[PDB]
RNA sequence: UAGUAAAUUUCAAUAAGUUUUUGAAAUUGAAAAAUAGAGAUCUACCUCUAAAACUUGUAAAGUUUAAAUUCAAUAGAAAACAG
RNA sequence: CUAAAUUUGAUAAUCUUAUUUAGUGUAAGUCGAUUUCUAAGAUAUAAAAGUAUAUUGUUAUCAAUGAAUAUAAAAUAUAAAA
RNA sequence: CAACUAGACGGGAAGACCCUAUGCACCUUUACUGUUAUCUGUAAUUAAUUUAAUUACAUAUAAAUAAAAUAAAUUUUAAUUAUUUUUGUUAUUGAA
């Protein structure tokens, strides 16, 4: 879960800085895995409508308890995996059941640690005295709390901070009518209810944000191709080609204005 | 020909227009048929005018026909089973070794059923005392709340009854299961489903700490009249 | 034969009608080649098939091959 | 007769009527020039057209008129049943006059009702009448169909969310999941208030308590059965070679672990 | 040779020694060239073919889910050939 | 043949590029032969008519036959066995 | 492959993967396919929707370039292996 | 005959550049006319009451919370809470 500064043994290794992926640490599995089709930006008729997309080497899928509310009894954590569209780490969970799952892991976990989710109060917990990592009811928490997965009273699946190193702050809390105002990272507020749910604690990988791919490499082999400019464009293809690289107004190929106030 | 009515592939039997005699003489041919159409043909029966009359277990066929299933009831898929059960259990039929390989055909399956599907055998096995074991309904009272919660109304009403009358109901079952759904979920029941609650209620030595009477049925009829008639 | 003909309808064929007790029964298929008319219009001609009958018994190359010559 | 849509279904029976098969061969066909909207939909003979569009110039460009719609379900006093509907505002209009919608199906001509889905309602509505023992288990094109599911998505399907062993997939694991108030019993929300103010009053809470007692003795044997799958885990560490990868990592794991202690 | 051209376009697979080994899904069932133009009617045309092979003649067994194949002796045609020992009628009349 | 006749804005076809009429889309919707509508915008007078259905078999390409009008092998047909 | 002949084989030709005429020849309870499974995909198509006839196609049939298999046969349920 | 290429304004494309034609194509723009995306008031779908909100009708998802149809279980699958939708579609006005 940590940085590495190569030494510049190439000209591409100067700059680079990854994680380590913890290779010895994921027994993958056949369980939870399935590889699709990767969609290159086009529709079952084949036409382009996203451009700049192609081939990806790390195509994957595993699923993922985002909601937790179905066990309650207490658990471990027995490997991990990396998932790449978001940069985030996951974990394995054994349930003393002897049952199994993926979950999204929070920043400060690894194997060895424990983790339940939680009906009740905090007292309650005599086991997994920490908290963190766990699926709780945001009535239920402290003051000062971080929630990183969220999932709404009127809603099944979560549709916020979903992403590596995000949370989402209180402001306020009144239990007269069970109504929370948290802040996206963004800036904006929204209203949630204390009857919903969340995890504790930011999501895995706060550290992508000092990444250094260095690579052109890298991304050709997520499903990222190569951009070109509308400037190198004929003025057939795009509205600013042409000889000149200057353009009143600076504009998108299907007409419309990219930049405002601007 | 122009425009023709473009039709599937499969070679099956819809019986379900047929009338009731014509379905017998495709019976004749029980043999050679699919398990799958002998569902659909027997279950039909149920649904044609003057069945009650009748008592299937001496017609020449029907009777050939069981036979038939005895032997190769433990080949057939898990869906089939429920579907026979209810057709056998609709025609009032009486056969030991019928109900010996149906439920042996069920302990394999029971983890493959619709709760649509579980319900169906819940009624089946305790609507009559002698069609299996006492074992085998305990099982069942121990599998009901995972398919409980998801059945249609008028579904549950009548495995809420069939626990009272034969005495396997717990105060488990009726205090976390039964009493939060009418407590909570209270006139989605409807009508003619609400009737059958007042008179078991009375019989259980209840309490009425509560304020459900009042609060969460009495005061929410009146949202529901269009279900109501002069019966 | 005929090539729309199959092997246990020909082994019934033969022991029902000419009675000869057999082992073994072969097929092979081919197909009829194309040709040239005297005026050099093409036809295709007729596609066949063989049967090597295997048997028990003798038999003299008369019915085997062509005399000798 | 002189209305082709009545020819269609004109000999058909008691029995072929139900044939969904033959029925959508009526219906999803093409007549000569009506729609092929306004026979799936009872417009009072009304269709579309086209016309030329002017300027101050006069100029001309084609442009397409079209006609009003009011997607809606209506209930048939007779079938017992409801009906989606397609309809101009004509039909409203008129459905006041005849007097419900069951006589507007029922007492108009096929010619001005110019749909079919019209008249195979009419058909189901005369055989009713003159038969009340005629089943109608299913109406045509009655309703539209919803699926579970986008077409996307039909392969994660394939996979399990939480694998069950064998022993346990078919079990009541019914009072594990997390309860919310609305949906847990009686003594559990007596329980939940005692609950609620103990946690003010930690001092209060002793095992000599039937709560505490019911639940310290639960959480210890979940943790006690843990306990070889941690033995196993250690091991894995013990003998793994690298030690500076992991003193590497926990010094992060430690950074995050501190944030939580001490949150701003 | 010459003129074998454009009249071996025509008949298109007269046969099926043709094509890879891997082409021709339940030969005899069908003749070809009534199988080789469904194929290019689309649609209607596969599942014509398919029911043809459900209701064929020539299928003496039932196929397997194995690459083995099952034989039943009842499928086969029967024929009511009798003996011929003593048989003192001759085929052209005097 | 009452959600009809007719009306307002637009378009279409009516010889008319404009001012009718006949019909359509949207919106409104009548009376009872004592009534109603057309007659190149509106008014009056008068005249004419009564806003339901049905009805004219052989059309068409292709083959063959008989006849008229034509070519006679670089013509006639793309082709005197050629799609 | 065999026999016979010489007509545009970049010469000649008694020769033939120039050309012409004819005849012979590919033997399967197992191998290789067919069959079963499924991927990308196709589709006057079930149900149902959209809509001017301006279109779709969660089914079904078809479709390896993939996975497994020969001796008793078919099927449901479960687990493991290839 | 072998060899060479000085000339036959040498041979090969009704050639290259240039001009005309009330010829063409493709591209550009604060060229002319215009179409569409898109913005907008009224009206219909659309109802009641109160002083613009509230309710009513209606659509859908979620909360352990009915389904149905496509061969195989016969009676509007209408409770509550929260949220979504008509920021719609059609005729029309003017702008673009
Ligand atoms: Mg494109
Ligand atoms: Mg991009
Ligand atoms: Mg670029
Ligand atoms: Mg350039
Ligand atoms: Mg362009
Ligand atoms: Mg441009
Ligand atoms: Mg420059
Ligand atoms: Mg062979
Ligand atoms: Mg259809
Ligand atoms: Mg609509
Ligand atoms: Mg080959
Ligand atoms: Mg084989
Ligand atoms: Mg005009
Ligand atoms: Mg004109
Ligand atoms: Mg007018
Ligand atoms: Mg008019
Ligand atoms: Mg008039
Ligand atoms: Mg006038
Ligand atoms: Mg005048
Ligand atoms: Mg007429
Ligand atoms: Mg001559
Ligand atoms: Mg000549
Ligand atoms: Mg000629
Ligand atoms: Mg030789
Ligand atoms: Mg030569
Ligand atoms: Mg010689
Ligand atoms: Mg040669
Ligand atoms: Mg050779
Ligand atoms: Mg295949
Ligand atoms: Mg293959
Ligand atoms: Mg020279
Ligand atoms: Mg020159
Ligand atoms: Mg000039
Ligand atoms: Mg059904
Ligand atoms: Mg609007
Ligand atoms: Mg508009």
């Amino acid at each position: 879960m940590f940085l590495k500064n190569y030494k510049p043994k190439t000209p591409t290794l100067r700059f680079k800085r990854d994680i380590f992926k913890m290779t010895p640490f994921i027994k993958k599995n056949n369980i939870f895995f399935i590889k699709n089709k990767n969609k290159s930006g086009r529709s079952t008729k084949g036409q382009i409508i996203v451009r700049h997309r192609g081939a990806n080497k790390y195509n994957k899928h595993l699923s993922i308890n985002v909601n937790r509310n179905q066990l309650t009894n207490l658990a471990i954590i027995t490997s991990l995996n990396y998932i790449n569209k978001n940069s985030c780490f996951i974990g394995l969970i054994k349930y003393s059941n002897n049952c199994l799952s993926y979950i999204k892991l929070a920043n400060g976990l690894f194997i060895g640690n424990y983790t339940k989710s939680l009906d009740k109060p905090l007292n309650f917990s005599f086991n997994f005295r920490n908290i963190l990592g766990s699926f709780i009811i945001l009535n239920l928490a402290p003051k000062h709390s971080i929630f990183s997965n969220l999932i709404s009273f009127n809603k099944k699946k979560s549709n916020y901070a979903k992403s590596a190193g995000t949370f989402l702050s209180i402001i306020k809390k009144i239990k007269e009518i069970n109504l929370f105002i948290l802040k996206l990272p963004t800036g904006e507020k929204k209203y949630f209810s204390g009857d919903s749910k969340a995890t504790l604690g930011r999501n895995s990988n706060f550290l992508n944000k000092f990444t250094v791919t260095g690579k052109a490499g890298i991304n050709r082999n997520k499903g990222w191709r190569s951009s070109v400019r509308g400037v190198a464009m004929n003025p057939v293809d795009h509205p600013h080609g042409g000889r000149t690289k200057t353009n009143q107004p600076e504009m998108s190929p299907w007409g419309w204005i990219t930049k405002k106030n601007k | 020909a122009k425009h023709t009515p473009n039709l599937p592939t499969h070679d099956f039997l819809n019986f379900k227009t047929m009338t009731g005699n014509e379905i017998l003489l495709n019976l004749e041919n029980y043999e050679n048929l699919r398990p799958s159409e002998i569902c659909g043909a027997l279950i039909e029966l149920s649904k044609r005018e003057g069945h009650e009359e009748i008592n299937w277990n001496e017609h020449e066929w029907v009777a050939a026909t069981t036979e038939h299933v005895t032997k190769m009831m433990p080949t057939y898929t898990p869906s089939v089973v429920c579907y026979l059960m209810v057709a056998f259990q609709r025609l009032r039929i009486t056969h030991e070794k019928l109900w010996k390989n149906l439920t042996f055909a069920i302990e394999k399956t029971i983890h493959k059923f619709n709760a649509k599907s579980f319900a169906y055998t819940y009624i089946a096995y305790l609507e009559d005392t002698s069609r299996s074991s006492e074992e085998f309904r305990k099982k069942l009272v121990e599998l009901l709340p995972i398919h409980l919660h998801q059945m249609n109304p008028n579904q549950l009403t009548r495995c809420f009854e069939l626990t009272f009358e034969r005495g396997y109901m717990n105060e488990y079952l009726f205090e976390q299961h039964f009493h939060v759904l009418y407590w909570r979920r209270n006139v989605w029941f409807g009508v003619n489903n609400i009737i059958k609650v007042l008179e078991i209620y009375p019989k259980l030595n209840f309490v009425d700490d509560c304020d459900f009477f009042e609060g969460a049925i009495l005061a929410n009829i009146p949202k529901v009249k269009t279900q109501l008639n002069e019966q | 034969c005929d090539p729309k003909l199959a092997k246990p309808e020909i082994k019934q064929y033969l022991t029902k009608l000419y009675g000869l007790e057999l082992n073994k029964v072969n097929t092979v298929r081919y197909t009829g080649k194309l040709k040239n008319s005297i005026l050099r219009k093409t036809f295709k001609t007729k596609d066949f098939k063989k049967v090597y009958a295997v048997l028990k018994t003798e038999v003299e190359p008369f019915y085997q091959k062509i005399e000798t010559m | 007769s002189i209305a082709k849509q009545e020819q269609l279904f004109q000999n058909f029976n008691q029995k072929d009527i139900l044939n969904p098969h033959l029925v959508n061969s009526v219906l999803e066909r093409n007549i000569q020039k009506r729609t092929e909207r306004s026979q799936k939909g009872l417009f009072h003979g009304k269709q579309p057209k086209t016309g030329l569009q002017t300027c101050f110039s006069e100029k001309k460009s084609i442009r397409w008129w079209k006609v009003n719609v009011h997607e809606k379900y209506l209930w048939s006093d007779i079938l017992q049943k409801k009906i989606r509907i397609q309809m101009s505002s004509k039909t409203l209009r008129t459905i006041d006059k005849y007097g419900g919608f069951d006589n507007y199906v029922l007492l108009t001509k096929p010619k001005n009702m110019d749909s079919l889905y019209g008249e195979y309602l009419r058909k189901l509505m005369m055989f009713k009448l003159k038969d009340p023992s005629f089943k109608i288990p299913y109406i045509q094109k009655s309703t539209p169909v919803k699926h579970e599911v986008q077409r996307r998505r039909k392969v994660f399907l394939k996979r399990p969310i939480v694998w069950y062993p064998k022993e346990i997939r078919n079990t009541d694991l019914t009072q594990l999941r997390m309860k919310l108030p609305h949906n847990m019993s009686r003594k559990e929300l007596e329980d939940f208030k005692v609950m609620e103010d103990l946690n003010e009053h930690p001092e209060r809470i002793t095992m000599d308590h039937p709560i505490v007692k019911r639940e310290y003795e639960k959480q210890m044997q979940e943790l006690k059965a843990l306990e070889p799958e941690r033995q196993k885990i250690m091991e894995r560490l013990e003998r793994y070679r690298s030690k500076k990868t992991l003193e590497k990592i926990k010094e992060v794991c430690k950074q995050g672990l501190d944030e939580w202690e001490n949150v701003q | 040779k010459q003129g074998q051209n454009s009249f071996r376009k025509r008949l298109g697979v007269y046969s099926y020694r043709m094509k890879h080994s891997q082409y021709h899904k339940k030969p005899g069932l069908i003749d070809l060239r009534t199988k080789e133009e469904l194929k290019k009617q689309g649609v209607q045309g596969r599942y014509k073919i398919y029911r043809m092979e459900r209701d064929s003649d020539r299928l003496f067994g039932q196929f397997s889910a194995r690459s083995k194949f099952l034989f039943d002796s009842q499928r086969v045609p029967f024929l009511d050939i009798p003996d011929l020992t003593d048989f003192d009628l001759k085929p052209y009349v005097s």
